[PDB]
DNA sequence: ATCAATATCCACCTGCAGATTCTACCAAAAGTGTATTTGGAAACTGCTCCATCAAAAGGCATGTTCAGCTGAATTCAGCTGAACATGCCTTTTGATGGAGCAGTTTCCAAATACACTTTTGGTAGAATCTGCAGGTGGATATTGAT
DNA sequence: ATCAATATCCACCTGCAGATTCTACCAAAAGTGTATTTGGAAACTGCTCCATCAAAAGGCATGTTCAGCTGAATTCAGCTGAACATGCCTTTTGATGGAGCAGTTTCCAAATACACTTTTGGTAGAATCTGCAGGTGGATATTGAT
């Protein structure tokens, strides 16, 4: 018991800097980091689909949830990074 | 329709003037008004970009008074008596 | 005399009278233009409830009087009584829309 | 034969969607939420790591420490942005002085 | 077929307030005390700022509360205006107050 | 097309408190927003509170919790008295 | 207690908030604002400690505490 | 030899702004912590963790806070600061 | 600006220890395969509400004068707060134990979620009522000039 | 210390836009009869958590000196307030077309519910390593002084 983000953020870790460690305590940061997101985008589509009347939180929830929460280029990536991931999820 | 543009100059000197007196200032230095205005558009393109936001996610072509409430409440500035 | 208010006065008299009241002290038809070209020059083909129109209008007048009272203690702190620019900076960066 | 990798991500696509269930967050939950939700995560954690990776090469440092995290946070505008109700523990403070403070 | 509410000895409505929480999506489960607790709580905060707002309304000689009752009620009793810091109250306006410093000298 | 209001219910208190004085239409879309206000942030706590002792059920304990954690000092220890009350009263049968 | 938190250490905080000098008054004047600091997130954790019904502050419940402050903190458990 | 005033205190500013290490003794703030807990519940007990957390809280905001009190100190053309500034940043942050 | 004399910084190396990273394994999620449920999209369409226009009316925004008095400069010295050498004690920190206690188990009786079936308490308008917005006038200051 | 010039009150008045009630349904509580959990309540551990001890060591509390920063006191150029003449364009009222919310149905592609089969991630030892913390030695940055 007690699950956290840091074997996933460590593989990423290794994707942009393969040559890079990352001390305990700066994992702590990510994880908190991780977990901070987290909670601000569920938080926000779950008011989107409450203000809507839908029970059903979908991507569409999710996107627009990223669009208020995270500032402009951020934002884009975010959505362009997240309809990419739907994309070669539903194909193969 | 028609072009619309440099609407933000309606926002006038006296209307910023009775704004600060409101606001319990008695002195305004020349400055004062495009500070404000420069200002108020700031907080109008955030507020209103949520509420659109919020719109266009509801399919919906007319911003509601609800859509700005939420723009509201995100932004820290939640407002009473619109609630409908 | 011509009778004359020395300068100050008017405008504590102004400050006496604007407190008294609640109406929205920016002109309505001017304001609606200002909301529908920022939210077109935004996302075109919009309409807006005339309600959604006056709860931005409330809104950005209660946030311009709240920041116009610290601006005023800004200026009072430099050992001034007349705002300027400056005073609206700092405490924008203060309130932490800025920083 | 995972979500994840089905939707090519690092992140776990599986963990995400049951967070999601769990959250109390609606009554139902899309399969494309905790994808799209994932990859979300996957890229401002990539973003993070890139930069304040940077930060440590500049430090003369191969591993990443929260001071550097912090110079990364703070020296983007837009990571600043998200962040700014946000302390790192341990990631101290840019360095600044204000001009009217300096010598002469 | 009594209410919850004259069960709880309440004004505020019980049922609704208990179907408001299990339709929020605040937790799977809905104690029957939660509704009861909160509809109790939600009637004495809106007893309190009645009390102040109709006490305004007649400082200012009027029957009838208006929002700017609500904001003298509000704003002049430090908790309510604690609980409240972050909220714009329309119509409302705001507390007569000017700085010392501006006064004729 | 149907909306619900706590309308009716502010109303009974107003006339419980001030039996001579009214409400303006304007003045009771501010008093319906704040009910609807302090529920969702009183309701929002509990709901957090219930997750963090992996707790699946919200109970007027979690209530009681979130008001004092919501409301300052008075405030406070009256709803806690008022909301106690009518749980054991709610009880009592 | 609060008397221990000590001029000089007030002073390096305030270097690392820029400040180059610091009036005579602002050690007092920290301390009051640190102690009303303290007890908002103190009082908010021990009410999530009581609400567990444990006996132990943990910084989880500092943690949470912090955050309906609107000072939420990174690298303790969230 | 005797540097003049203000330069050492750049100096620190400059060590200061560069490390990250905790600027209040440790025993110290443990008390003061206890302390006021006390006032809240008796006979608690802290995991070490959970006092960490309050302290790294405490002086990012004081740190954040005499930034503050800095920009209103430079605002009324000084250069120390004093209560007033911290009074004023306090007030705008809406704290008070 | 240099001359010279303090202290400050800053490289480059360098040796270990505290953490990291690397391994070797078992439950609890995650992935499947079926079998039902269903939310909410597509297809109309009833009908609020919004965008527009017309038009008259006077409340207010514009500009211009003029000069009161406020903000910006200067000057100056009293005394607060920085830099320091001193002397000392409260903070560190490192085991060492004992123990108060978070975390788990194992029940299970009390409390909830369910599936219906009646029963009203509320909400949506018509039918009645009425504070009070807006006007008018002297009583009362408040100001600002002599 | 007076007064004109004006602005500010306060009470008295009265129809009407904006509440209050009065009436009718009906979506949603309330009452019942079962089928699940939930989460305490005892009993026990392995932990982390206080408690001492106990030295040594910075790191803090002091008392001196004096540099130079904060304010107080003076000036004054010219910004910004108060007033006035003008007449523009925001306000008010009403009338319409019809854009596009919203309410209803109709019902599949998609989500939930199990019952199992596999697999991955969290643990608790094992095999290196990145940097800290010192150590010189060499230019720097300060600050006093020709």
């Amino acid at each position: 018991r007690k699950e956290s983000y840091s074997i996933y953020v460590y593989k990423v870790l290794k994707q942009v800097h393969p040559d890079t460690g990352i001390s305990s305590k700066a994992m702590g940061i990510m994880n908190s980091f991780v977990n901070d997101i987290f909670e601000r985008i569920a938080g926000e589509a779950s008011r989107l689909a409450h203000y809507n009347k839908r029970s059903t939180i979908t991507s569409r929830e999710i996107q627009t949830a990223v669009r208020l929460l995270l500032p402009g280029e951020l934002a884009k990536h975010a959505v362009s990074e997240g309809t990419k991931a739907v994309t070669k999820y539903t194909s193969a | 329709r028609k072009v619309l543009r440099d609407n933000i100059q309606g926002i006038t000197k006296p209307a910023i003037r009775r704004l600060a007196r409101r606001g319990g200032v008695k002195r305004i230095s020349g400055l004062i008004y495009e500070e404000t205005r420069g200002v108020l558009k700031v907080f109008l393109e955030n507020v209103i970009r949520d509420a659109v936001t919020y719109t266009e996610h509801a399919k919906r072509k007319t911003v509601t008074a609800m859509d700005v409430v939420y723009a509201l409440k995100r932004q820290g500035r939640t407002l009473y008596g619109f609630g409908g | 005399k011509p009778h004359r208010y020395r300068p100050g006065t008017v405008a504590l008299r102004e400050i006496r009278r604007y407190q008294k009241s609640t109406e929205l002290l920016i002109r309505k038809l001017p304001f609606q233009r200002l909301v529908r070209e920022i939210a077109q020059d935004f996302k075109t083909d919009l309409r807006f409830q005339s309600s959604a129109v006056m709860a931005l209008q409330e809104a950005s007048e209660a946030y311009l009087v709240g920041l116009f009272e610290d601006t005023n203690l800004c200026a009072i702190h430099a050992k001034r009584v007349t705002i300027m620019p400056k005073d609206i900076q700092l405490a924008r960066r203060i309130r932490g829309e800025r920083a | 034969k995972t979500r994840s990798s089905r939707a090519g991500l690092q992140f776990p696509v599986g963990r995400v969607h049951r967070l999601l269930r769990k959250g109390n967050y609606s009554e139902r939950v899309g399969a494309g939420a905790p994808v799209y939700l994932a990859a979300v995560l996957e890229y401002l954690t990539a973003e993070i790591l890139e930069l304040a990776g940077n930060a440590a090469r500049d430090n003369k440092k191969t591993r990443i420490i929260p001071r550097h995290l912090q110079l990364a946070i703070r020296n983007d505008e837009e990571l600043n942005k998200l962040l700014g109700r946000v302390t790192i523990a341990q990631g101290g403070v840019l360095p600044n002085i204000q001009a009217v403070l300096l010598p002469k």
